[PDB]
């Protein structure tokens, strides 16, 4: 179980980081479909240090998304 | 506020520093309403008082050999009569709770039959120690210190006897033989894995 | 500068004023885990520690142990010296654990309050007389008074210099602790015993005719 | 009220881009009931990407 | 200050030089705050009368010969005698009684801010009524009193490692410098 949550934690982790790094980008969907070649090496590289870059965001709080996301008009 | 319940930090705006037994310490943030805080302060007070005559009551009867506090239920709720200060009680069982019980009623009842009063004095102080305004401040502090400790204290005793089984007296007089054997470490109960 | 790796590019937030003034520094964060100025200050106070601890911990294996093959100073090995240790106390190990948590876990809070205010701990009367020197010395991690007692850290001259040799040191410290742990899992010898046997033969002492180390050969 | 180009957030519940943000193309100075007109990025189930807008149901955000 | 306490040396701007017992030192400061300064002088005092009181019993008590300082205690945690007259009390009540005697006195003592000179009923000879002979009682009295506490280091550091009264290893180190020492005992520094 501490493998597997290792490796699944790392692979979503490293896949929000180049998902904020191509919707940081001009073109969402033509990134979306042809993809940064480098940039994802280099995201997966770095993704080791996924666990403790979390909580510091965490501790930070700058994980999540604040209440401006859309709703339903009854809420 | 009696000194900076932790030093480096800061106090709750809630809090107010006119208050016996405030050291800053809330740091989880309960009372921070106002009747509720005061409702605090008053059961506070009251379990304070409550636990203090209680370990008292426990060592007298542990240093006059009459067993522990573990051991006063037992003649009563086993065969046996009642005894105190090595004087028998010629009374049933059944009688002394329905008194103790009336009794106790009667007198919760006609203190909270007053709003949340606190000091009331007057017939609550006879000999007039709460005549001076700040020695009753001073009482106040020292009076919840002492009923924090004595609530502690008898929570020593409960989980000492919850583990061992024994007088609150026996482990002290266990510990005085040997700190390094007489403890919840080598008791390992406390804590499992030793 | 000195860079951990020529021709490469330094880390931005390594190339800062404040992580190049930190100390020892060389452009090193493949991972880049220090963007975060709070980060990385908490990494720079986590490496010190490590590096202190690290220290203090290979010389209590070195030195009694080189002076066990020394005459004198007869001492067991270093993992089997708890055994050793527990067998001729009088204490049981787990009370003289739990005291020493006890001790640790008060000391390590005053840190943790003062990593978290500096002006923490200088809460006049709090203590006796504490506070006074209890206050830090402008550089967290680099307390005061009692820290530093024969006042090494007044002169500025030699002030870098202790720094970038306290970090180079301790860091050793941890690799030389790893080596010795690592030999222990496959050589299972004493640290200088396998140094003795690398002297005798370098060329067949070694993780390479292990055969730990490197199973698949 | 807002400049063209400039960027305002949409307030009206029963618009698909409620809760978002647009960019102002214009703002009309006669007397429409919604002079403000704002491109979107995103389409709507319609696939629109533009819409029209009293002064209130946006803000320049 | 009583003379440079380390020639060529400077002193302590907080140090002013109106102190008995100064020297100039405190080259580690400490005592830069002022409360906590002025503690630091009050309870120097009390340390220094309290060693110097007990090194007198000490010398008394191995003078007169009734063991030493580390004898008193044995006959009680193991019959109570002094001048080599016995006592007729039980050791839980001279326990009790002094630990009482001592509690007022020091709440007594307290209970005044921090005085270090009361006088008055504190010298009934009144050698205080001076200001100046004072002035070198004080600087007498705080050197004489930090004397008695390494006095009292060197008894009980004696004793822990020969185990002998300080008279005994004072005739020792009469018999023999070169054989009486700790550096012969090679237990204050081992590798001898
Ligand atoms: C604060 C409340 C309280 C506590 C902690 C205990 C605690 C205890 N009671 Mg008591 N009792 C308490 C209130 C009361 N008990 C009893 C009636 C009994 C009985 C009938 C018995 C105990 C016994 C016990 C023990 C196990 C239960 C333990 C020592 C038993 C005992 O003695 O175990 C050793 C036992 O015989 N209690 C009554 C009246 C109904 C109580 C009223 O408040
Ligand atoms: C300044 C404080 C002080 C010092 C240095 C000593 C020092 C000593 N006491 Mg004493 N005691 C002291 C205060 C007290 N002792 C005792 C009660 C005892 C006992 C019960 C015993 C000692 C014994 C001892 C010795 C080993 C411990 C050592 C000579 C033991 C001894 O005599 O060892 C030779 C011994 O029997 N002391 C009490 C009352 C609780 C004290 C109160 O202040
Ligand atoms: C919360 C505290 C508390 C409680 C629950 C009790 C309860 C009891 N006490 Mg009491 N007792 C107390 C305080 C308390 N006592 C106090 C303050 C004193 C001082 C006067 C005593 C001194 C005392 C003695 C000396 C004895 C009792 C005894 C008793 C028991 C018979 C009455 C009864 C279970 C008797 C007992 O334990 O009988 C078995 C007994 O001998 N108590
Ligand atoms: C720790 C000991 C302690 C201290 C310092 C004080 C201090 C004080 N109490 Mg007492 N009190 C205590 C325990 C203590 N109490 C206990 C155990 C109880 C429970 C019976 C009470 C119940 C109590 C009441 C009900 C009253 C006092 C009152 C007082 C005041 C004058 C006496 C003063 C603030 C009186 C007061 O403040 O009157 C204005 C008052 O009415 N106390
Ligand atoms: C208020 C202070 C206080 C003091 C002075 C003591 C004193 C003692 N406790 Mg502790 N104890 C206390 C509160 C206190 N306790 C509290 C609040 C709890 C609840 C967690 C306990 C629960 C407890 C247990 C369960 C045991 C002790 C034991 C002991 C004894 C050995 C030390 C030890 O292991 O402690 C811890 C000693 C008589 C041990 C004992 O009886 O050793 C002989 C033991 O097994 N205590
Ligand atoms: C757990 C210990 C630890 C921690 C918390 C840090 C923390 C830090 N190291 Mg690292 N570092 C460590 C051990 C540690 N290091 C060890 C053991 C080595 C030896 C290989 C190094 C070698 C090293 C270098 C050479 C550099 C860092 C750098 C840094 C900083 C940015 C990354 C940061 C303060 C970089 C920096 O900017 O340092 C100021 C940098 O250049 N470290
Ligand atoms: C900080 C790391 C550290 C640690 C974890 C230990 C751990 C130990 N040391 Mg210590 N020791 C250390 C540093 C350390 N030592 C240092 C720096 C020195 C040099 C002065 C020594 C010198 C030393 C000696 C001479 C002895 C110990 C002993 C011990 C044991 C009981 C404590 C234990 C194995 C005792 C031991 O190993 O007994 C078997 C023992 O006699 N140590
Ligand atoms: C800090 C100093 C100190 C302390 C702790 C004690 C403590 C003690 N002295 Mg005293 N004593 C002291 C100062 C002190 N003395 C002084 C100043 C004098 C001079 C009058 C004496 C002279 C003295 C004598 C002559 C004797 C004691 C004895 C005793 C013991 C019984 C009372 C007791 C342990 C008696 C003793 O040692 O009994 C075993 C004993 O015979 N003392
Ligand atoms: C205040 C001055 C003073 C004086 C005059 C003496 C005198 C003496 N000390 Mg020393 N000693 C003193 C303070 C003093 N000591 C202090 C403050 C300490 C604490 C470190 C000690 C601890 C000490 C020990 C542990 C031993 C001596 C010993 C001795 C004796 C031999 C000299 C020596 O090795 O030292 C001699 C009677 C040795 C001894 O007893 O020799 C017979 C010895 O083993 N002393």
């Amino acid at each position: 179980t501490f493998g597997f949550l290792y490796v699944a934690g790392y692979i979503g982790y490293v896949g929000r980081q180049y998902l904020i790094a191509v919707k940081g980008e001009a073109k969402p969907t033509d990134k979306e479909i042809i993809i940064d070649v480098p940039l994802a090496t280099k995201l997966a590289w770095q993704g080791a240090g996924w666990p403790l870059a979390a909580v510091q965001e965490l501790q930070r709080g700058t994980l999540l998304e604040k209440e401006e996301n859309i709703t339903v008009s009854p809420r | 506020k009696a000194g900076n319940w932790l030093p480096g930090s800061d106090a709750p705006a809630w809090l107010p520093d006119d208050l016996p037994g405030n050291y800053g310490f809330d740091p989880l943030s309960l009372g921070k309403e106002p009747a509720s805080l005061k409702r605090f302060t008053e059961s506070e007070v009251i379990h304070g008082r409550w636990a203090m005559l209680g370990v008292a009551g426990s060592l007298a009867v542990e240093l006059l050999g009459y067993g522990n506090w573990y051991d006063a239920p037992l003649w009563a709720v086993n065969g046996g009569k009642a005894t105190w200060f090595g004087i028998e009680v010629p009374f049933d069982l059944n009688a002394l709770l329905a008194f103790e019980f009336v009794a106790m009623a009667a007198a919760e009842g006609q203190r909270g039959d007053a709003g949340g009063v606190v000091y009331p004095g007057g017939a609550f102080d006879p000999l007039g120690f709460a005549k001076d305004s700040s020695k009753s401040g001073e009482l106040k502090l020292k009076e919840i210190k002492n009923g924090r400790l004595a609530m502690v204290a008898f929570l020593g005793f409960v989980a000492q006897h919850a583990a061992t089984g024994k007088g609150p007296i026996a482990a002290l007089g266990e510990h005085l033989a040997n700190p390094w054997g007489a403890n919840f470490a080598t008791n390992g109960i406390s804590v499992p894995f030793f | 500068r000195q860079s951990w790796l020529p021709g490469s590019q330094i880390p931005a937030h390594l190339d800062t004023p404040a992580a190049q003034a930190l100390a020892g520094n060389f452009g090193f964060d493949p991972l880049g885990l220090g963007k975060d100025p709070v980060a990385l200050r908490w990494y720079q106070q986590a490496e010190l520690i490590h590096c202190r601890t690290a220290m203090a911990g290979v010389a209590g294996i070195l030195i009694p142990g080189l002076l066990t093959k020394a005459g004198a100073l007869n001492v067991p090995e270093w993992y089997d010296a708890g055994k050793v240790a527990i067998e001729n106390s009088f204490a049981p190990w787990g009370s003289l654990l739990a005291v020493q948590l006890f001790l640790c876990g008060f000391v390590e809070a005053k840190r943790w309050q003062d990593i978290r205010k500096p002006g923490s701990q200088g809460e006049p009367g709090s203590f006796l007389g504490f506070e006074a020197s209890l206050k830090g010395t402008s550089e967290l991690g680099y307390p005061g008074g009692p820290f530093d007692p024969l006042g090494l850290s007044k002169e500025a001259d030699k002030w870098a210099d202790w720094k970038l040799k306290e970090v180079k040191n301790g860091r050793l410290a941890m690799l030389a602790f790893l080596g010795f742990v690592a030999q222990k899992y496959a050589t299972g010898a004493g640290p200088v015993d396998n140094l003795a046997a690398h002297l005798k033969d370098p060329w067949h002492v070694n993780y390479a005719t292990n055969g730990v180390s490197l199973p698949f050969l | 009220g807002p400049k063209r180009g400039s960027l305002v957030k949409i307030l009206r519940p029963e618009s698909y881009w409620f809760n978002q943000v647009g960019k102002v193309v214009s703002v009309d100075q006669s007397g429409v009931r919604y002079p403000v007109v704002v491109r979107f990025e995103n389409q709507n189930y319609a696939g629109v990407t533009t819409n029209n807008y009293a002064l209130d149901e946006v803000v320049a955000a």
